[PDB]
RNA sequence: AGGGGAUCGAAGAUGAUCAGAUACCGUCGUAGUCUUAACCAUAAACUAUGCCGACUAGGGAUCGGGUGGUGUUUUUUUAAUGACCCACUCGGCACCUUACGAGAAAUCAAAGUCUUUGGGUUCUGGGGGGAGUAUGGUCGCAAGGCUGAAACUUAAAGGAAUUG
């Protein structure tokens, strides 16, 4: 079986976690920079790591990946996180509330507009 | 007591009723919850948003009593509250824990997720039961956003809300952070509406 | 109510119940039935004199392989036959 | 042995003893 | 069936105190229950209580502080002499410094210290501490 | 609950409770002043009557018994008393 | 408690729960001590000025800590209509 | 020790339940303790229905079903790849799949 | 070097907490035995019994040893630790650690007539672990500890001069006897008495006073 | 003891299987299985949990009764009903979750409120065997039931859980 071990997978995850604006979908140059940027004792393990990094970069080119996080991805995430509409959907567009809710408001003693509708069983 | 400026304003009531925080659970009802107001037909129970606001301000005072804000912890294993707790941690100190809790975070002094807080805030005590259970081992209080059918055990201040809802949770977190900042002194104007919108702390499927 | 009666006039029940449940014991039963005086080749005595009839090489129980050098004894007062053990190395040679 | 069958054996024995005693009684 | 109402009363008080409640309802409110609770009150173990007069036998609503660990009943009401008081107190109180064995004497219901002072003995009802 | 007033409960709860299990037990039943058509001669009728009550003026019929509350006849007017 | 001549003994006079007046043991790790901040004249909190409430593991476990704290706060004035004595 | 709180069956408040017979081994078993299943099956197959419809007069017809309620004893049900055996915790699972 | 990782450890190393009485008062949980070794430097260990416990395996019986250790200074504090390990020495070491972690206070008191320097317990107390119930009854001066050797040694290390004991169950299970006695002497500060009816002002905790000398 | 007597079927006969198989499997098949009038009085007759009474945690469903609701439907749009829905309640058969508590544990809303030992009351047990035996009484047509030892022997039997 061609199942990779956690040494290979962790090494590839780290290489992607801190060398993404770099190595590409090509096993050859990914290998030729893996031996440049990491200390690996054996060519076989180097090539396995390079292959798994190439596979993960192919995965990344189509959507994100669970367990991975690089600076570009983090910046995209926070940028999408600060999104806000300009309308603030809670803001009034016309508010409906049942008779019990109208009674609640009357109990609290508050001035509010209400589009009362009856709640039927 | 309070100077009566803290009472429920019609703006906050508009927000709370637009987010439908006042819509409690169905006929199910934990007898530890007297926060009900005149059950609706359809079997849905309505909540005293006034009591909600009062308990919320109480929780805010408890939080602001903490000297080191990083010693406050916000929990949410639900997806509808992760953005809320993260933005809460952005505006306050409030060391957040969104997603998984990692059992052994308040015990097990060696693990990397080891917090030793003075207060933990929880979005749903049923989905976040590991956290309250581990807080009952190490002398930590627990604030919780409860519905009317939540398990009240090992729960201190309970804010009645609609935790089934997407907007309600984020609104409660938003109001909580606002009151905390006001009591701390960042928001010097109690009457000002705090430019940050409430829909910032809201879940998005994308 | 834990079974037993607690009432302030319920002592006879407790007494006779104790009598029966005392018969359920072993020492009380042997003491009151008089088994020592009626059985038990002695007469409830500490010691007894007897006349040797035969020497015996009783084999031990398991797990143990040995022969225990006992004797048969007819008691003087009762006439009962009894097996007795001669405890020491070589002391059977004094009991001819 | 099974207690039911031990009981059955004991009963057959009690019966045979009843009759071998009725021989003399 | 129901034999001692004092026993039911003190069982209810004990369970309320074990559960942390600050009040309990006693039915059906005998005189000896009243005097017993009055002793416990004079020594500071329960607090106020209120007799509700239904026309049958009565109810009692007791207020409870947290000072009570066990209020108990001794059934049968044994006849107790002046040294048997000491024997009992040893058997069924936690210490020689606090706790009260309660006994109905011809000079009313009282605790055993008051009974030693008045030099009279009687029948044992229960205990409290 | 661990703290509550058992001497001054809510009327809602006391009406929700069983009649014997209230603070002071008492009847949930009542009496009615009943008018039959024609002969005014109002009759006092118990809600849980157990009898086929009829007016002394004539044997019309006022209430038929049931397992609980009596069923007052169709043409009749009653006044809670 | 004390000996014949004052001179307090009994190290560690212990804490009592604000709800049940029961002692909080040393090995009771479900006990909590809530501190509620005070406010003064603007809405801002005073540092180091707390209202303290101790709660024991038993009350905290039976799920009554919320109600107990509600009533304690309403009695100490920092709350309002939330709690009712008649249930 | 005790294995089940129902002990094997569904007899709370009865005393006696009037046995039935197992469909395979004819063993007498109480009806509450029995396993009941209901084997509802189309008469022919899902395979031969095409041939039947093609060779059938009266189109649209129905192809009705067969209904029988099966009672198995414990032994037969365990042998026939039914209620097989479960862990101490999942024994309490009272629902079907 | 210790290098504590705990708020309490940092405070104890900085010297803000000079007494375990604060720890007991605020019910703080201990997780580093160096705290107890710093605050209570004068306590002594004692090893009660070493029993072997066996686990059946494919290849014979795998054996490890269970050690019971009682630590105590003879003024008011005891701890009990039970540890299993492949080697007796390590069992004893880790048991001493767990015992220090498991330290509790003891409410000593008087049989009567509060003359001086309490010698006994204040109340009748019981503890149960397994079938064993251990009951401690207060005794007068000179009675000494009327108990079996193990419970006697635990109570000596606790500082109880005079106490009676009633016991019930299979007292030959020493782990359960010692745990029952430990629960019993821990319940002493659980029992409420009239001399503790007075209300106190609920002090403030060091974890809130010395907040910056804590984590960072 | 009469009746009845289809079915299944202790006995029994047979065909196999088997080293043997007077057992399991198969085919027959008496007594019995049903009933009337009497007897017997036993069972893992079990919830292996005595009856009465009080208190103590939550949750929902269900059987029976009752109350209320401008509630839904059917009737004669309509009424009263009846059947359903919602809320509540008394009384039951039970069930889910937790353990404050209990327990050796398995587990238990009772097996809890029990060394902080007493609500009332009946029955039974005191290591295992011998032994529910022998004997004597008593009941029974009998089968048997109820009551019920001793000699002698023995350091373990046994319960619940654990890893193999
Ligand atoms: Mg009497
Ligand atoms: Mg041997
Ligand atoms: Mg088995
Ligand atoms: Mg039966
Ligand atoms: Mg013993
Ligand atoms: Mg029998
Ligand atoms: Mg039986
Ligand atoms: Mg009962
Ligand atoms: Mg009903
Ligand atoms: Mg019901
Ligand atoms: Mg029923
Ligand atoms: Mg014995
Ligand atoms: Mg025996
Ligand atoms: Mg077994």
């Amino acid at each position: 079986g061609r199942v990779r071990t956690k040494t290979v997978k962790r090494a590839s995850k780290a290489l992607i976690e801190r060398y993404y604006p770099k190595l590409t979908l090509d096993f050859q140059t990914n290998k030729r920079l893996c031996d440049e940027i990491a200390t690996i004792q054996s060519k076989r393990l180097r090539n396995k790591i390079a292959g798994y990094t190439t596979h993960l970069m192919k995965r990344i080119q189509k959507g994100p990946v669970r367990g991975i996080s690089f600076k570009l991805q983090e910046e995209e995430r926070e940028r999408k996180d600060q999104y806000v509409p300009e309308v603030s959907a809670l803001d009034l567009s016309r508010l409906n509330v049942d008779n019990q809710t109208s009674d609640l408001v009357k109990s609290l003693g508050l001035k509010l507009p209400l589009s009362v509708i009856n709640v039927s069983a | 007591s309070l100077p009566a400026t803290f009472d429920l304003t019609p703006e906050d009531a508009q927000l709370l009723l637009a987010a439908n925080t006042h819509l409690g659970a169905r006929n199910v009802q934990v007898h530890q919850e007297p926060y009900v107001f005149n059950a609706r037909p359809d079997g849905v129970h309505v909540i005293n948003v006034g009591k909600t606001w009062e308990k919320l301000v109480l929780a805010a005072r408890i939080i602001a009593a903490i000297p080191n804000p990083e010693d406050v912890v916000a929990i949410s294993s639900r997806t509808f509250g992760q953005r809320a707790v993260l933005k809460f941690a952005a505006h306050t100190g409030a060391t957040p824990i969104a997603g998984r809790f990692t059992p052994g975070s308040f015990t097990n002094y060696i693990t990397r997720s080891f917090k030793e807080p003075r207060l933990v805030i929880v979005t749903d005590p049923r989905s976040d039961a590991q956290a309250i259970k581990e807080a009952s081992y190490v002398n930590i209080p627990v604030i919780a956003l409860t519905d009317l059918d939540s398990p009240s055990e090992f729960v201190d201040v309970a804010i009645p809300c609609n935790n089934r809802g997407k907007h309600s949770i984020g609104l409660i977190w938003y109001l909580l952070a606002r009151e905390v900042l006001r009591l701390r002194g960042a928001l010097v104007d109690r009457t000002q509406p705090w430019s940050i919108m409430p829909d910032l702390y809201f879940y998005r499927d994308p | 109510g834990k079974g037993k009666p607690r009432g302030l006039n319920s002592a006879r029940k407790l007494r006779v119940h104790r009598r029966n449940n005392r018969w359920a014991e072993n020492n009380y039963k042997k003491r009151l039935l008089g088994t020592a005086f009626k059985s038990s080749p002695f007469g409830g005595s500490s010691h007894a004199k007897g006349i040797v009839l035969e020497k015996l090489g009783i084999e031990s129980k398991q797990p143990n392989s040995a022969i225990r050098k006992c004797v048969r004894v007819q008691l003087i007062k009762n006439g009962k036959k009894v097996t007795a053990f001669v405890p020491n190395d070589g002391c059977l040679n004094f009991v001819d | 042995m099974r207690a039911k069958w031990r009981k059955k054996r004991t009963r057959r024995l009690k019966r045979k003893r009843r009759k071998v005693r009725a021989r003399s009684k | 069936t129901r034999s001692s109402v004092l026993a039911d009363a003190l069982n209810a008080i004990n369970n309320a105190e074990k559960t942390g409640k600050r009040q309990v309802l006693i039915r059906p409110s005998s005189k000896v229950i009243i005097k017993f609770l009055q002793v416990m009150q004079k020594h500071g173990y329960i607090g106020e209580f209120e007799y509700i007069d239904d026309h049958r036998s009565g109810k009692i609503v007791v207020q409870l502080n947290g000072r009570l660990n066990k209020c108990g009943v001794i059934s049968p009401r044994f006849n107790v002499k002046i040294g048997d008081i000491e024997k009992w107190t040893a058997n069924l109180l936690p210490a020689r410094q606090f706790g009260y064995v309660i006994l109905t004497t011809s000079a009313g219901i009282m605790d055993h210290e008051e009974a030693r002072r008045k030099h009279v003995s009687g029948k044992i009802l229960g205990f409290v501490y | 609950v661990l703290v509550q007033d058992l001497l001054h409960p809510t009327a809602a709860s006391e009406a929700r409770k069983h009649k014997l299990k209230t603070l002071v037990q008492g009847p949930r039943s009542y009496f009615l002043d009943v008018k039959c058509p024609g002969c005014l001669n109002i009759t006092t009728v118990f809600s849980h009557a157990q009898t086929a009550v009829t007016c002394e003026s004539c044997s019309t019929i006022l209430c038929t018994p049931t397992g609980g509350k009596a069923k007052l006849s169709e043409g009749t007017s009653f006044r809670r008393k | 408690m004390e000996n014949d001549k004052g001179q307090l003994v009994e190290l560690y006079v212990p804490r009592k729960c604000s709800a049940t007046n029961r002692i909080i043991k040393a090995d009771d790790h479900a006990s909590v001590q809530i501190n509620v901040a005070k406010v003064d004249e603007e809405g801002r909190a005073i540092p180091g000025e707390y209202v303290t409430y101790a709660l024991s593991g038993y009350v905290r476990s039976r799920g009554e800590s919320d109600d107990s704290l509600n009533r304690l706060a309403q009695n100490d004035g920092l709350l309002k209509n939330v709690w009712s004595y008649s249930r | 020790p005790k294995k089940r709180a129902s002990n094997g069956r569904n007899k709370k408040g009865r005393g006696h339940v009037k046995p039935v017979r197992c469909v395979n081994c004819s063993k007498s078993i109480p009806k509450d303790k029995a396993i009941k299943r209901m084997a509802i099956r189309n008469i022919v197959e899902a395979a031969a229905v095409r041939d039947l419809s093609e060779a059938s007069v009266y189109p649209e017809y129905a192809l009705p079903k067969t209904y029988n309620k099966l009672h198995y004893c414990v032994s037969c049900a365990i042998h026939a790849r039914i209620v097989r055996v479960r862990s101490r915790e999942d024994r309490k699972n009272r629902a079907p799949p | 070097g210790w290098v504590p990782v705990t708020k309490l450890g940092r405070l104890v190393k900085a010297g803000k907490i000079t007494t375990i009485e604060e720890i007991f008062l605020h019910s703080l949980p201990v997780k580093e035995f160096q705290i107890i070794d710093t605050l209570l430097p004068g306590l002594q260990d004692e090893v009660m019994n070493i029993k072997p416990v066996q686990k059946q395996t494919r290849a014979g019986q795998r054996t490890r040893f269970k050690a019971v250790v009682v630590v105590g200074d003879s003024n008011g504090h005891v701890g009990l630790g039970i540890k299993t390990a492949k080697e007796v020495a390590g069992a004893i070491r880790a048991g001493i650690i767990i015992a220090k972690l498991s330290v509790i206070p003891i409410r000593r008191g008087y049989w009567g007539t509060n003359l001086g320097q309490p010698h006994s317990l204040a109340t009748k107390t019981t503890g149960k672990c397994g079938s064993v119930t251990v009951r401690l009854i207060p005794a007068p001066r000179g009675s000494g500890i009327v108990a079996s050797p193990a419970v006697k040694k635990l109570l000596q290390l606790a500082g109880v001069e005079d106490v009676y004991t009633q016991s019930n169950g299979k007292t030959r299970t020493l782990e359960n006897t010692l745990k029952a006695a430990f629960v019993a002497i821990g319940n002493t500060y659980g029992f409420l008495t009239p001399n503790l009816w007075a209300e106190q002002p609920l002090p403030v905790s060091p974890l809130d006073i010395y907040s910056d000398e804590a984590s960072a």
